[PDB]
């Protein structure tokens, strides 16, 4: 899968 | 200990032998001693010098026997190199899938945790942060060794509480909730995820809150949720985890009890 992304 | 100046290696007293990962790692024999050495190099044209860097400055300051031990740089002309101690068997999280759960009983990891809360008390005092703690950054040696590395995003540090540059992407089921909403990090970040680090080793490898998306991570720690108990994991050591994932960084215990905790085979105070 995907690890690493921004926050909101 | 290096060739001709303190940590400044001729590009020549290093004899590369082949990538390793992807800006580009390689393994390498370093002739003076004849050692095989890891080096991680960067890619040519990126305002990295900089920044690139800073990483082998944060190391040239700290040596502990679980943390990957830096052995030079090349500055003086491209590529630019960063030469350490080389780890045979690679990254945990992947050693940890391939493994095999026979010669791997519940003590050798048991002793991977331990080797790993060590070096993060020592970090602790140093008063440094390393700001992507998790397998797949801790590397291995013969019998189990394990040895925490990669300080990329890691920080020395003056006040207690670091501002990551805004407008950042981070992994997001290993951030701590102060962090994932003011990107703030500090050595409480790094409890947080020591605690996501042992829900890794525990499940032999699993990617945490399985089957979660990262968009639902921090609403979902608000309303208090938070990973169960792994199969045949001690409750004294998710007792632990527990404590790492408390809501407020004030209320988490430090390295320092956390090696305690360990090293005494669990005779010592997070409770
Ligand atoms: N000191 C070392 N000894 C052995 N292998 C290393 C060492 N340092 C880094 N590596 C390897 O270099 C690779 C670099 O991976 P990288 O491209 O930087 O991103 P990622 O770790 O997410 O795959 C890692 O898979 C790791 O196994």
């Amino acid at each position: 899968e995907e690890i690493f992304g921004e926050f909101e | 200990s290096p060739n001709y100046d303190k940590w400044e290696m001729e590009r020549t007293d290093i004899t590369m032998k082949h990538k390793l990962g992807g800006g580009e790692v390689y393994e390498g024999v370093w002739k003076k001693y004849s050692l095989t050495v890891a080096v991680k190099t960067l890619k040519e044209d990126t305002m990295e010098v900089e920044e690139f860097l800073k990483e082998a400055a944060v190391m040239k300051e700290i040596k502990h026997p679980n943390l990957v031990q830096l052995l030079g740089v090349c500055t003086r002309e491209p590529p630019f190199y960063i030469i350490t101690e080389f780890m045979t068997y690679g990254n945990l999280l992947d050693y940890l899938r391939e493994c095999n759960r026979q010669e791997v009983n519940a003590v050798v990891l048991l002793y991977m945790a331990t080797q790993i809360s060590s070096a993060m008390e020592y970090l602790e005092k140093k008063n440094f942060i390393h700001r992507d703690l998790a397998a797949r950054n801790c590397l291995v040696g013969e019998n189990h060794l394990v040895k925490v590395a990669d300080f990329g995003l890691s920080r020395l540090m003056t006040g207690d509480t670091y501002t990551a540059p805004a407008g950042a992407k981070f992994p997001i089921k290993w951030t701590a909730p102060e962090s994932l909403a003011y990107n703030k990090f500090s050595i409480k970040s790094d409890v947080w995820a020591f605690g996501v680090l042992l829900w890794e080793i525990a499940t032999y490898g699993m990617s945490p809150y399985p089957g979660i998306d990262l968009s639902q991570v921090y609403e979902l720690l608000e309303k208090d949720y938070r990973m169960e108990r792994p199969e045949g994991c001690p409750e004294k050591v998710y007792e632990l985890m527990r404590a790492c994932w408390q809501w407020n960084p004030s209320d988490r215990p430090s390295f320092a009890e956390i090696h305690q905790a360990f090293e005494t085979m669990f005779q010592e105070s997070s409770i």
